[PDB]
RNA sequence: GGCCUGCU
RNA sequence: AGUAGAAACAAGGCC
């Protein structure tokens, strides 16, 4: 016998078993070394997807950008990128006629969320290009590094703590002649100038990167990263978006997992069971090709026109300059490149800004072709990417496009025997065509893919095909008569996060339930998980049972403590007890499940609020395992070791803001006075109301007082 | 304008103003008459509430001025003009304090020995109008409202003037000389007009400047202007655009289906070339054992003892020699690596102590095996731009290999039973529900037929090596470390024993990023002669170590016995991944628990006992040359838990990509094999899409050839 | 008092004035955010790399006189390199299972009072019988349910403003319980919140813990009840469904 | 030659 | 050499 798993699917069908199909216990694929070349490919590919269309020379930018809006009619299946505008309106014309009153509500919603925001809302978020430094920096460092270089250039309209006046910042800082940074040099500071058009440039530009563990590809990608000025309206308008989504019911971008299984689900019984006997039903599982590459953002600005009409001028403009940022922006290319020298036995490297002016005797044909085309777009060590958008940031707003393509065939638009309808969540759809005939269905299928290609979307004909409906796929929901489990995409998050003891333990029972509540995860296979979780989790933290004999670094003291208790059943297993997790206890915190079981010495040095360690929703008892790991510390040979110090002063001052204001970590501060006024204002108040009737008496407030006065002295001074 | 506004009211107050205005986002420079009518507001507030000190008890002492003294008292609490924030921090603070109702509008101060709020207020119109327009405003009113005027006059609650007569007076004459001196320049005039205008305020986001002209090159290319693509917009009427230009393209923009039949899906060509070899990081099927029988635990143990006692169990070694060379590196370096790894083992043996960490001496081998100083030089571009031999890293496609047999049987033998249990999971909290009980069922009849498995033997290996290798990798940077390969199993009788594969010598691991390389040189014993299929053993050199007399009917055989000795490397992300190998027995055993599911369903009780002891049922699992051979649910276990243990052993960017577009055509094919009239828009780009990521794997070319069979097995 | 010369102290310093002076309340926040460590995209791998370094995890510099730096044994508990951006020190894991066989004990009296909730699973789940499970196919329908057993029918924010009443009386605002509900709630919560001296913080993560309620969209059959949602992965299966009534 | 760093 | 696969590691930098 020649042993062979493929032939287990002549009994078993595909998708009752398609989790053999995914080899998701192995490492996923890496990328290496630069991620320049994946970018020079996905600028001149977006280039090439649109080179009919008209070229211009940007008048602030000095940068060549290309417009296919409104270009020449495909001809061929290729993809493209040449949106026509009178589509594109006529389409967001049949939504709003479909769904009456659906935009001018989301433009209510999103007014009103606009006028209450603040600008505190742009800390959540991960890495962002930081311009000052040129670098990804996390969302709240590139926000403060913005904010004090606003303040120092003089736009502080940002004081008004409002996400809108930290736009109106970023606007007036465009008409600034020249702006000025500062640089750190391996230290000290120098202080840097900037042109207009530098610091257009600078704005403008999105950063690249190489998206690493990918789950089904061959060859890596590139993602990227915007900057900190185009942050608030890409919130706005996905606010906007996303209220729009909401409103759609054959939009699922917006919606959880369950959720988009329970649309899938309503579409097919509405489109194939309600179909009569002689209407015959089919299901194409469509994947678009280069979704992104295909994106024009003036077909966004055209959408957001359209969908903002009567509307407040102000409303408009600032839901405006989103996709005018995004139709201008420029891309970072990367890294660079990395030259070996086999004889001599050297390396180098090559900063992408070089690209530009490097010789062309290093690199190899491919990359000596990506660099002569992308060269004429290359301005100040960035392309110019107009034709499309890079990566995302738009989801929402490509869902709502291409539902109004799934709306516009309703039988009311297409007036003819055949009507499709469906799902499309971006770069993912299943449409669902009825018609009376082959004949019709390969119609209905042609005029849908025809109109696709009239808004600027590809379908792809290799990941693409149609059966008849009752089995279909959607973003590996594999829908076989009603959805069918797939244990092999949630077997990854089977170990140990890696947040610590408690909240590992906590992550792993609470995975282990939800998908044993959602994703079907059988009863037996629940408790190996527990049993291979547990054993992982002891060889991680090395917190083995006590009883047994494993040397470990923790050993020792696990032995001792093991010793000490009488009670062993309630030593957590971190501290080397036994796991008493089983099917009814995965809703239960570990804590809490052997709280009636842990000696009382044991409970009380557990769970001690003077512990020195404290400092996907899982519950979890804060314990002496809630402690948090060491950092990076990488940052003591860079130039930027400053920031150490700025860390630990920041946090001395929100430290002493907080015991001056309790509420300051439950709910975060508003206020434009400056901590300092607000704390002396706090701290006056307090001791008038303490002395009046409290703690205080005139002695000592008198005193509280006089240092309330000389701190104000000092401030202004 | 605004000169006037400074040069009058004192710093201080403007300076409150200015930041009263910024706060809600308004402009001095266009809302000038709001800018001197909150100026106007804040300095009647503070010099209502100024040098007025109240005494000891209730009542106050109208001072002459500011002065020095213990009675830091006063009459009032200004709560206007300090923030949001702050002013309601005070409001609250004194309502809680004193009982006071709260109001439910910000107050201007709040008078402590009467304790009630007081809202003062300043009017162009007359003032009664004024007045009673906040007392529409404030109702629940037990504060007390105090209204001025510009021109003068007073208004209050009760008639009531809760200010004495002359400072009052001091704030009429105040505002008097206000109005007549901003009328001398007859600003009055707009001051007369701007109160209604001013309560309510215009949001002004405007595109101006740079941004403008950004904004007018944004647009579709017939367009010339925002403000016309705008209006464009706004007057846009359907008109049957779509229809038009659908008539218009070209109808070679289109979606023919192909039908797809039994004779239309062709074998997926796979790469020509020289046969892969292996890559795995041990030997899978080659690996000998040698024996102690220690009754200790999984962890509970030194291993350096452990294969110092298994390798003292074994008589026979002879003086090793090269039998196979590794044909691209140097071979005496290995054999000069396996005797210093044994003279190093005799060393720590004779010792006192057994340490628990060995290190191995740098030697001149080692060095050449582990690759030390192998990595160039780093250099400035600036000082290296001259060198002819100067060129970007090597980047073409993996070298094509052609699929060979050793793969297929190699996953034959991963599939067999064994003598021995190579699982002890961990403890869990007794079964209280019936469920529970039927899980534990499930689950025991699953590890007994999946313990005994040569699969579940190299989920232990790999854990328990990639394990030592992190560790040892973290916490030894600089030091080559010996680490004897180490597995522990239960004979069928009970008795437990310990298992040396061999070792592995782990050189210098700085590792930075995740996939920052480790070297290290595996060295495994094995009675498998190289010479029957040399080209599974490319990057080997094989030694003849030792002989082995095995019980045999045939006397007995007195094999040799080689040491499959190379140089490997592995990361930290595959470290990980390694030391997650149990993740397999997941995988399978969920596949093989949701068939039982699927089968009890449509039969109304548990069909674990009957699937595992009736042996009713059975899989197509395999071929034989007579046909395809089916198996009991026992053997389907066996067979995915080695396809994950494979997955993970022989992960590849290769197999992923398969994987999903080998999906797409399984799927395609299962539909039709329904009857759903399956069909395509481009099938030949589904099979490129799949033929370009067959390149050198064995476990992907592995996995192609089982397609292939399926294709061909299936469709008919 | 001691506020307000700790306020000084800090105003002294050029760089901490400025840091006051200039930053406003509003990005109080920010600051607080304001940090170079970058959040991890793997986590699992650096805690089985960090793992098996000396002093992988890090505590307060008080840790420095309240934990020996060796145990009998001779091993260090913790080191004096600080951390990264931070005054606090790295130390071993040793040091917390030290602490949990040697350190300092307190009474744990308020504990099942602050996590209440899961407390009050815990018991629920103790005193729950169970029945015999029936095979059968389930027909599990896709349906938003809500979660969180003790709901008191309060929104997030709706929640918050009854938070911020009852723990933080004078950081209200300008808010006023307009409801009656919330108002009796306030009442309640401060009665039985009169002296109970555990952080504000942990007050008004009880009392969202408690009152907040949360909904979720999941495959139910039968149940809906909120104590039987609680309990969906021990009574509904693919081919298998086990009566249970929680106490 | 020693020390410093392993996501910055 | 080895890992690996469209670019990298095979330690980095400061005196």
């Amino acid at each position: 016998m020649d042993v062979n798993p493929t032939l287990l699917f002549l009994k078993v069908p595909a998708q009752n078993a398609i989790s053999t199909t995914f080899p998701y216990t192995g490492d996923p694929p890496y990328s290496h070394g630069t991620g320049t070349g994946y970018t020079m490919d996905t600028v001149n590919r977006t280039h090439q997807y649109s080179e009919k269309g008209r070229w211009t020379t940007n008048t602030e930018t000095g940068a060549p950008q290309l417009n296919p809006i409104d270009g020449p009619l495909p001809e061929d299946n290729e993809p493209s990128g040449y949106a026509q505008t009178d589509c594109v309106l006529e389409a967001m014309a049949f939504l709003e006629e479909s769904h009456p009153g659906i935009f001018e509500n989301s433009c209510l919603e999103t007014m009103e969320v606009v006028q209450q925001t603040r600008v505190d809302k742009l800390t959540q978020g991960r890495q962002t290009y930081d311009w000052t430094l040129n670098r990804n920096q996390p969302a709240a460092t590139a926000l403060a590094n913005t904010i004090e270089v606003f303040r120092s250039n003089g736009l502080t309209a940002n004081e008004s703590g409002r996400l809108i006046d930290f736009l109106k910042d970023v606007m007036e800082s465009m008409d600034k002649e020249e702006m000025e940074i500062t640089t750190h040099f391996q230290i000290g500071k120098k202080k840097q100038r900037l042109n207009k058009r530098s610091y257009l440039i600078r704005a403008l530009t999105l950063n690249t990167m190489t998206k690493d563990a990918e789950r089904g590809k061959l060859k890596r990608r590139a993602i990227a990263t915007p900057g900190m000025q185009i942050r608030g309206f890409v919130y706005f308008v996905e606010t906007l978006a996303r209220s729009i989504c909401e409103k759609l019911e054959q939009s699922g971008l917006p919606v959880g997992g369950n959720e988009k299984k329970a649309k899938l689900a309503n579409v097919v019984r509405k489109m194939m069971t309600n179909s009569q006997d002689t209407e015959l039903s089919f299901t194409i599982t469509g994947d678009n090709t280069k979704w992104n590459e295909n994106q024009n953002p003036r077909m966004f600005l055209a959408m957001i026109t359209y969908i903002t009409r009567n509307q407040p001028e102000w409303f408009r403009n600032v839901l405006s300059i989103a996709p005018i940022m995004f139709s201008n922006k420029m891309a970072r290319l990367g890294k660079g490149y990395m030259f070996e020298s086999k004889s001599m036995k050297l390396r180098t490297q090559i900063p992408a800004e070089m690209l530009a002016s490097i010789d062309l005797k290093y690199f190899n044909d491919s990359t000596r072709k990506k660099i002569e085309k992308i060269r004429p777009l290359l301005i100040d060590g960035t392309a110019s990417l107009s034709p499309g958008m890079m990566m995302g940031m738009f989801n929402m707003l490509s869902t709502v496009l291409g539902v109004s393509i799934l709306n516009l065939g309703q039988k009311r638009y297409t007036k003819t025997t055949y009507w499709w309808d469906g799902l499309q969540s971006s770069d993912d759809f299943a449409l669902i065509v009825n018609a009376p005939n082959h004949e019709g269905i390969q119609a209905g299928v042609d005029r849908f893919y025809r109109t696709c290609k009239l808004l600027g979307i590809n379908m792809s004909k290799k990941k693409s095909y149609i059966n008849r409906t009752g089995t279909f796929e959607f973003t590996s929901f594999f829908y076989r008569y009603g959805f069918v489990a797939n244990f092999s995409m949630e077997l990854p998050s089977f170990g140990v996060s890696g947040i610590n003891e408690s909240a590992d333990m906590s992550i792993g029972v609470t995975v282990i339930k939800n998908n044993m509540i959602n994703n079907d995860l059988g009863p037996a296979t629940a408790q190996m998980a527990l049993q291979l979780f547990i054993k992982d989790y002891r060889y991680t933290y090395r917190c083995h049972r006590g009883d047994t004999q494993i040397q470990t670094r923790r050993s020792f003291e696990i032995k001792k403590l093991w010793e000490q208790t009488r009670s062993k059943a309630g030593l957590l297993v971190s501290d080397g007890g036994p796991n008493l997790y089983n099917i009814r206890n995965l809703h239960i915190p570990e804590v809490c499940l052997k709280w009636e079981l842990m000696d009382e010495d044991y409970q009380g040095r557990l769970c001690n609020p003077l512990n020195p360690f404290v400092s996907m929703e899982y519950d979890a008892v804060a314990t002496t395992h809630s402690w948090i790991p060491k950092r990076n510390r990488s940052i003591l040979n860079t130039s930027q070791r400053g920031i150490l110090e700025d860390e630990q002063m920041y946090q001395k001052c929100c430290n002493l803001f907080e015991k001056f204001f309790p509420s300051s970590s439950y709910r975060r501060p508003v206020g434009i006075s400056s901590m300092v006024e607000a704390m002396v204002s706090r701290a006056r108040i307090d001791a008038r109301i303490d002395f009046e009737s409290g703690r205080i008496k005139k002695e000592e407030f008198a005193e509280i007082m006089k240092i309330c006065s000389t701190i104000e002295e000092l401030r202004r001074q | 304008m605004e000169d006037f506004v400074r040069q009058c009211f004192n710093p201080m107050i403007v300076e409150l103003a200015e930041k009263a205005m910024k706060e809600y986002g308004e402009d001095l420079k266009i809302e000038t008459n709001k800018f001197a009518a909150i100026c106007t507001h804040l300095e009647v507030c503070f010099m209502y509430s100024d040098f007025h000190f109240i005494n000891e008890r209730g009542e106050s002492i109208i001072v002459e001025s500011g002065d020095p003294n213990a009675l830091l008292k006063h009459r009032f609490e200004i709560i206007e003009g300090r923030d949001r924030t702050m002013a309601w921090t005070v409001v609250n603070s004194i309502c809680n304090t004193t009982g006071a109702e709260k109001p439910k509008f910000l107050p201007d101060l709040y008078d402590y020995k009467e304790n009630r709020f007081i809202e003062i207020g300043v009017t162009r119109r007359e003032v009664h109008i004024y007045y009673l327009e906040k007392a529409n405003k404030i109702k629940s009113e037990k504060t007390h409202i105090h209204i001025f005027s510009f021109t003068g006059e007073e208004m209050a609650t009760k008639a009531d003037y809760t200010l004495d007569e002359e400072s009052r007076a001091r704030i009429k004459t105040r505002l008097f000389t206000i109005r007549q001196e901003m009328a001398s320049r007859g600003l009055w005039d707009s001051f007369r007009q701007s109160e209604r205008g001013e309560e309510t305020i215009e949001e002004r986001f405007e595109i101006t400047g740079t941004m403008r002209r950004l904004a007018d090159q944004s647009l579709p290319p017939n367009f010339s202007s925002l403000e016309n693509f705008r209006a464009y917009v706004d007057g846009f009427e359907p008109n049957g655009y779509i229809e038009g230009k659908l008539s218009q393209m070209s109808k070679e923009v289109n979606a023919r289906i192909e039908p797809f039949l039994k004779t239309t899906p062709r074998p997926l060509r796979l790469p020509d070339g020289p046969p892969c070899s292996q890559r795995s990081k041990f030997l899978l099927m080659d690996a000998l054992k040698l024996s102690i029988e220690d009754p200790s635990h999984e962890g509970e143990g030194i291993p350096l003892y452990d294969a110092i006692k298994c390798m003292r169990t074994f008589f026979g070694w002879k003086e090793p020699n090269v039998v196979k060379p590794h044909e691209k590196g140097i071979n005496p370096n290995y054999l000069l690596a396996w005797k210093q790894v044994l003279a190093e083992l005799q060393d720590i043996e004779n010792e006192e102590k057994i340490p628990k960490t060995k290190n191995m001496k740098k030697t001149s081998q080692l060095k050449w095996a582990l690759g030390e100083n192998m990595a160039p030089e780093k250099v400035d571009f600036d000082d290296c731009k001259d060198v002819s031999d100067l060129k970007q890293y090597d980047s073409d496609e993996p070298e094509l290999r052609s699929l060979a047999s050793w793969i297929q049987s190699e996953f034959n033998k991963a599939c067999e039973l064994t003598d021995s249990s190579w699982i002890e999971l961990d403890e869990i909290g007794e079964d209280v529900a019936p469920i529970e009980h039927i899980a534990s069922m499930r689950r025991n009849y699953f590890t007994a037929e999946v313990s005994h498995c040569r699969a579940t033997e190299y989920i232990m290996k790999g854990v328990y090596i990639n394990t030592a290798l992190l560790n040892a990798s973290c916490a030894a940077m600089d030091d080559f470390q010996l680490i004897p390969m180490i597995s522990k199993c239960r004979t069928k009788e009970g008795r437990r024993k310990t298992n040396l594969y061999g070792f592995i010598i782990k050189g210098r691991s700085h590792l930075r990023n995740d996939t920052d390389v480790v070297n290290f040189v595996s060295m495994e014993f094995s009675l498998t002669d190289p010479r029957l299929e040399p080209h599974k053993w490319e990057k080997y050199c094989v030694l003849e170590i030792g002989d082995m007399l095995l019980r045999s009917a045939i006397g007995q055989v007195s094999r040799p016995m080689f040491l499959y000795v190379r140089t490997n490397g592995t990361s930290k992300i595959k470290m990980k991944w390694g030391m997650e190998m149990r993740r397999c027995l997941l995988q399978s055993l969920q596949q093989i628990e949701s068939m039982i599911e699927a089968e009890s369903s449509v039969k109304e009780k548990d069909m674990t006992k009957e699937f595992f002891e009736n042996k009713s049922e059975t899989w197509p699992i395999g071929e034989s040359p007579k046909g395809v051979e089916e198996g009991s649910i026992g053997k389907v276990c066996r067979t995915l838990l080695a396809k994950s243990v494979f997955n993970s052993l022989y992960a590849s960017p290769q197999l992923e990509g398969f994987s999903a577009e080998s999906r797409k055509l399984l799927l395609i094919v299962q539909a039709l094999r329904d009857n759903l009239e399956p069909g395509t828009f481009d099938l030949g780009g589904l099979y490129e899409a799949i033929e370009e990521c067959l390149i050198n794997d064995p476990w992907v070319l592995l996995n192609a050839s089982w397609f292939n069979s399926f294709l061909t097995h299936a469709l008919r | 008092m001691e506020r307000i010369k700790e306020l000084r102290d800090l105003m002294s310093q050029s760089r901490t004035r400025e840091i006051l002076t200039k930053t406003t309340v509003d990005h109080m926040a920010i600051i607080k955010k304001y940090t170079s460590g970058r959040q991890e995209k793997n986590p699992a791998l650096r805690m089985k790399w960090m793992m098996a370094m000396k002093y992988p995890i890090t505590a307060d510099k008080r840790i420095m006189e309240m934990i020996p730096e060796r145990n009998e044994q001779g091993q260090t508990l913790w080191s004096k390199t600080n951390d990264a951006g931070s005054d606090r020190v790295m130390v071993s894991p040793l040091a917390v299972t030290w602490w949990n066989r040697n350190g300092p004990t307190t009474s744990a009296v308020h504990y099942p009072k602050i996590y209440k909730t899961y407390f009050e699973k815990v018991e629920r789940l103790k005193h729950g019988t169970f029945g015999p499970v029936h095979f059968r196919n389930q027909v599990k329908i896709r349906r938003r349910v809500d979660i969180n057993p003790g709901h008191a029918d309060l929104s997030a924010k709706e929640a918050q403003d009854v938070i911020m009443e009852v723990v933080f009386p004078n950081e209200v605002g300008a808010r006023i319980l307009t409801s009656e509900s919330q108002l009796t709630i306030t009442k309640e919560k401060k009665e039985e919140l009169q002296d109970c001296k555990i952080s504000p913080l942990m007050v008004a993560y009880m009392l969202e813990r408690e009152l907040v309620r949360k909904t979720r969209f999941l495959p139910v059959a039968g149940g809906t009840s909120s104590v039987y949602i609680e309990v969906l992965h021990l009574t509904q299966g693919t081919c298998w469904e086990q009566m249970y009534t929680p106490g």
